[PDB]
RNA sequence: UUAGCUAGUUGGUAAGGUAACGGCUUACCAAGGCAACGAUGCAUAGCCGACCUGAGAGGGUGAUCGGCCACACUGGAACUG
RNA sequence: CCUAAUCAGAAAGCCACGGCUAACUACGUGCCAGCAGCCGCGGUAAUACGUAGGUGGCAAGCGUUAUCCGGAAUUAUUGGGCGUAAAGCGCGCGUAGGCGGUUUUUUAAGUCUGAUGUGAAAGCCCACGGCUCAACCGUGGAGGGUCAUUGGAAACUGGAAAA
RNA sequence: CGACUUUCUGGUCUGUAACUGACGCUGAUGUGCGAAAGCGUGGGGAUCAAACAGGAUUAGAUACCCUGGUAGUCCACGCCGUAAACGAUGAGUGCUAAGUGUUAGGGGGUUUCCCGCCCCUUAGUGCUGCAGCUAACGCAUUAAGCACUCCGCCUGGGGAGUA
């Protein structure tokens, strides 16, 4: 179960950062029918190459090859996730300010209120924002309050 | 059926879908208009790289990586082929491609002219797998 | 006739009993003339020579006739067995038979030049070229029913 | 509803071609007589008879059989049946098996057989494949 | 523009709740493609009856003379057969 | 492409004439070598006629479809198109002892349609037509020399030694182009 | 998993108006008129000739090219001829 | 486009080889890497990884992918079922409609059966002309209506009438 | 759809041919009828009975083994319209070896009622089986054999009868 999954957690902690020195921020597990697929976001740098994916992934598999409480084999899911992160405090968009976000904002526009704009500098509840819609250029500052959902976003 | 029965029918096929959600670049670099383009490439990037593993006995550790082409739709994409030289947020070409690793995913990157650059040491990248005739 | 073996393929039926996995190859071989005459024959055997050797011996009793004129059949049917049914119509000359390729071969066991075919239905060879044969032994011709008919040909005639 | 009369002329003429047996009769039509002496015309009836009573006179087929009571004909089908009302044309006329297949077509003035069909060019409404 | 026979249509009078108007129902009947069997389909028409003389089941024929009204078209030629309760 | 095979090796795997050759080419070719399928028999049939003749498909293939068009035969008329194909009625005509040697001559076009410049090997001859031979350079070593070995003069072909071209005559069969293998299967091979 | 549409609409009356035609639009009076044989609504779409595969049947397609239609930042016009 | 000369001399490759389908062995490799369209192979020994040879296929191109049909008859009119693999409401009444008994006439509506006008052109098929040829346009023919009209016809269906 | 009976009707067929003269046909839409449960309401509640709890069991115990009782089952109408309502065999048509019964008929002869027999069919419902056909299974005069007008479905699995 869920103390189970915590348990693998703290125990195959110990590879990822002895391994590649890297630290899970979690690791859960999705089903449909079969092993379940246990996805563990692993960090360390951010931009993790496909390389420091597989070896990692070889390190941790290694790892519970020999460790397996829970009875039955499953997916592990080895994840170097990118910067791309749901913007829920306002560290999260600080950290943001070089790359762009997209945010739903209390006051939408044409029914949705989900907007990207790529940051130019970080000013509190307030965004200066490159944001691109519609292939439009302008710094809209977005009121965090308005904010009913915000995420860092991809750069493409 | 009955020929009159039949006449107020079409008798209808049973006419499938694409099981490859291929929807290329069309109007979505205007007015952000749903287009049915059928190209066999955009260009895109994958911003997030990783590595399900496979179960016993082939312990063939595969890798993904999720994507956005010219039209950006999101998936989780298996990388194959060895070697490679790409990282997060590094722009990628996928082809259509269901292989026996993992459901979820329908596509496949392709290995040579991108930032996955395929491996030239074979023969049989000679005409494929991106690279040159290996001279 | 001059006994010609036709042989479609070799399967191994795994016969599993209590302990052994008892797998007779099995084939089945039609013999022919190829000039107006064909028959086929069914064997289980263990090898390839033990197999040709019982199924061309079965295949050589059962015969046919096999009518034809320009060394093609006077008329067109097709032939049905157990939905693996096919169809034949004869072709001009020089346009070759075309058809399957095991009833292809039934068919050159007959010995013809140009025929419009295509296998129907099953695509289990057993099962096609037997409505094969089925359709080969239905074969007439203008004469026998110029007989059997009172009126003769050059009236009611191909 | 016995909607078609080729259709049960030609089914029962296909019974008795299984059963094997020639002296059969049937309440007819004017176009079931002449049809009948077509057959005998082609010969494959050996003989046919027609009479009058409720409704239409029955006709009374007597096939000619093979030597050993075989099918002297091998195939036999229906062409006109309810709502396909289909209809050919001079050179619309088909021909099942050539010559030695046959089929009777109704023109503008009566039902003929394919060798008419073609030979005097009026085509009409096909009425049943034999062969 | 008598010779040229205009538009002319056999059918019958399926109403007149028009000032001198009625309205022409002739059938028609349109082939399958794939198939051979079809059933009598039909076009109304908005015709002028001079003072709709015409009745329910008037099989009659009429002329194509000049837009009328809203698809009036077709002027009446003759009344065939003005029927009531048969 | 065009022709880049040494021919011999591969008539030693078609067995068809222009130690080993009775035998397959490679390491275990001269070794015992594997059987023929149907498909394979006529892909050898495709060989036996084309890479005789020496000329690849797309001058190829066409050429075995307009066959299917004119009345009666088919497999006879693609026999007589690959007759009436250039290369093959010239090599009847003596004038070349392999399909490879005219076809030399004939791309580089000392040969004279009617005495008229056609230097593609893909040329078609035709009855009541003649070829010339560019006086210009019309005694060369090797065309005087196959000149002088000219086996037989097939019925459609009517040359002579001074005659210096042969012209059509009549439809031919395979009666009368050697190396009869079955037209049918070849037609068969290009139906499905 | 598109069933009611429907009021100049329906028809005529008089005017005007256009090449004509008529609600075509005005005023009149009258209530029509369409609606499962699928109007209506929605999506979508240029049209066809033509073309691709298919033995054909068929299916699919609609590059230039033939013509026909629609449009010319957007809407509302109108002068011109 | 053609002529004076230029040599074999510039100019060609690629795909595949377990089979499916044409072509294989040797080797290094080691169930691992992997390959991977399908069966699945690879565990050290692989013609299924890679290499060398050898072969095949093919070529001014080859291979991959995107799609349409053939296949795919996988619509089953041609060319499916519903006895069970997918299918009979749960079972009705019945509107329209679907088809229409025997015989006698008319009709010609159909139907058939020609004539007419009329099917842009091209493509379209055929033949043929040119371009070396091909490609190709061209030329004519053919084809091309389910169009309208009229000649017969009355078997048939549909009427009409008569039972 | 079975306790009995009646109500005031619906249907069943033998023979019948009585004779207008096709009046027939299945049947989109529509559309009635309709297991059980459930349920609205208004009663009953005799069981039965979920839930339930006492309560074994066991921290837990309804889990089941208890004890009782339990919405409702049951009466009035609706909602209910659904199911294994399954033969997953639409209907009607008429043809086609047999053997061989039935359920009602009739007839002929047979004999005392032949009721006793037989045989012919009437119209169904059997079992075996000609032919036929099905992958097989088997039907096979009551076809799943042969044909015909008219209805619906089915389109891999399942996703999901679910959204």
């Amino acid at each position: 179960m869920a103390s189970k999954i915590t348990e693998q957690v703290e125990v195959i902690v110990k590879p990822i950062m002895e391994d590649l020195n890297f630290e899970l921020v979690d690791v859960e597990y999705v089903k449909e029918g079969r092993d379940h697929f246990l996805r563990i976001s692993i960090d360390k740098e951010g931009g993790v190459d496909l390389n420091d994916c597989t070896l990692a992934s070889e390190k941790i598999s290694e790892a519970m090859d020999a460790n397996d409480p829970i009875p039955e084999m499953y997916y592990l899911d080895v994840a170097s996730p990118g910067a791309e992160r749901p913007i829920k405090k306002e560290q999260d968009f600080q950290n943001a300010i070089t790359k762009p976000v997209f945010v739903s904002l209390y006051v939408p526009i044409e029914g949705e209120k989900e907007w990207l704009g790529i940051l130019q500098e970080v000013n509190n509840e307030t965004i200066v924002v490159q944001v691109k819609i519609k292939a439009r250029t302008k710094d809209i500052e977005i009121p965090r309050d308005k904010i009913a959902k915000a995420r860092h976003a991809v750069m493409i | 059926p009955t020929i009159n029965q039949l006449v107020r029918k079409p008798r209808q096929s049973k006419i499938k879908k694409s099981d490859s959600p291929a929807l290329n670049k069309g109007f979505n670099s205007k007015k952000k208009k749903f287009t049915d383009l059928n190209s066999p490439q955009k260009r895109g990037v994958c911003t997030r790289v990783g590595t399900m593993t496979p179960r016993k006995p082939n312990s063939a550790l595969r890798k993904y990586a999720r994507v956005r082409l010219s039209n950006n739709i999101e998936i989780n994409a298996y990388i194959p082929g060895i070697g490679h030289n790409l990282q997060e947020h590094s722009v990628v070409l996928v082809r259509g491609g269901r292989v026996r690793d993992l459901p979820g995913v329908r596509y496949h990157i392709v290995r040579g002219a991108l930032d996955t650059s395929g491996v030239d040491g074979r023969r049989q990248g000679r005409s494929l797998y991106g690279t040159k005739k290996p001279k | 006739k001059e006994f010609e073996e036709r042989v479609v393929t070799i399967n191994r039926v795994a016969k599993v009993v209590k302990g052994g996995r008892r797998f007779r190859f099995t084939a089945l071989v039609v013999v022919g003339d190829k000039n107006g005459r064909v028959g086929f024959g069914t064997g289980k055997a263990q090898e390839v020579p033990e197999a040709i050797k019982k199924a061309v011996e079965a295949a050589k009793k059962d015969l046919v006739v096999v009518p034809r004129v320009e060394g093609t059949t006077p008329h067109t049917i097709t032939g049905r067995y157990g939905s693996g049914s096919v169809f034949m119509k004869p072709a001009a000359p020089g346009t070759g038979v075309i058809a399957g390729g095991p009833v292809r071969a039934v068919l050159e066991l007959a010995g013809i030049t140009d025929i419009l075919s295509k296998s129907l239905g099953s695509n289990t060879p057993i099962n096609m070229v037997r409505a094969t044969i089925d359709g080969l032994q239905n074969l007439k011709n203008a004469e026998d029913v110029a007989k059997l008919r009172g009126k003769t040909v050059e009236e009611l005639y191909n | 509803t016995m909607t078609d009369p080729i259709a049960d002329m030609l089914t029962r003429v296909r019974n008795a071609n299984m059963v094997r047996h020639e002296k059969l009769e049937l309440p007819a039509s004017n176009i079931k007589k002449e049809i009948a002496e077509i057959l005998k015309s082609e010969g494959f009836i050996k003989n046919v008879e027609y009479v009058e009573d409720d409704k239409q006179g029955v006709l009374r087929l007597f096939l000619k059989y093979g030597q050993n009571d075989e099918r002297v004909i091998t195939g036999l089908k229906r062409i006109s049946k309810p709502g396909l009302r289909v209809y050919a044309k001079a050179s619309e006329m088909p021909k099942v098996l050539n010559g030695l297949g046959i089929a009777l077509v109704s023109t503008s003035e009566g039902v003929i057989t394919d060798k008419e069909a073609r030979k005097r060019n009026v085509g009409g409404e096909i009425i049943a494949y034999v062969w | 523009s008598e010779r040229n026979d205009r538009k002319v249509y056999v059918g019958k009078v399926v109403s007149d709740k028009m000032d001198k108007t009625i309205t022409v129902l002739v059938e028609t009947y349109k082939t399958h493609k794939l198939y051979g069997k079809r059933v009598k389909y039909s076009k109304k028409y908005k015709t002028h009856d001079e003072n709709n003389s015409a009745k329910l089941g008037d099989i009659v024929k009429i002329q194509e003379t000049r837009p009328l009204s809203a698809t009036k078209r077709f002027r009446l030629v003759e009344i065939v057969e003005e029927s009531v309760i048969i | 492409a065009r022709f880049r095979g040494s021919n011999w090796k591969k008539s030693r795997r078609l067995g068809i004439s222009l130690e080993k050759r009775p035998y397959a080419p490679g390491q275990h070719g001269p070794n015992q070598r594997k059987k023929l399928s149907e498909y394979g028999l006529q892909l050898r049939e495709k060989q036996k006629l084309r890479y005789l003749y020496g000329m690849t498909e797309r001058q190829f293939r066409n050429t075995f479809d307009i066959a299917g068009k004119k009345f009666g035969v088919h497999g006879e008329n693609f026999m007589i198109l690959l007759a009436s194909r250039l290369d093959a009625v010239v090599y009847s005509l003596g004038l070349a002892r392999t399909r490879r040697q005219a076809r030399q001559l004939v791309n580089h076009g000392h040969i004279l349609v009617d005495g008229k410049r056609v230097d593609i090997p893909s040329y078609s001859v035709k009855p009541g037509q003649t070829i010339s031979v560019r006086e210009k350079s019309q005694k060369l070593n090797i065309i005087v020399e196959s000149v002088e070995i000219n086996n037989f003069v097939p019925e459609y072909l009517n040359f002579d030694a001074d005659s210096l071209t042969g012209t059509f005559v009549r439809l031919p069969e395979r009666s009368e182009l050697p190396a009869e293998i079955n037209e049918q299967l070849i037609v068969e091979y290009y139906s499905r």
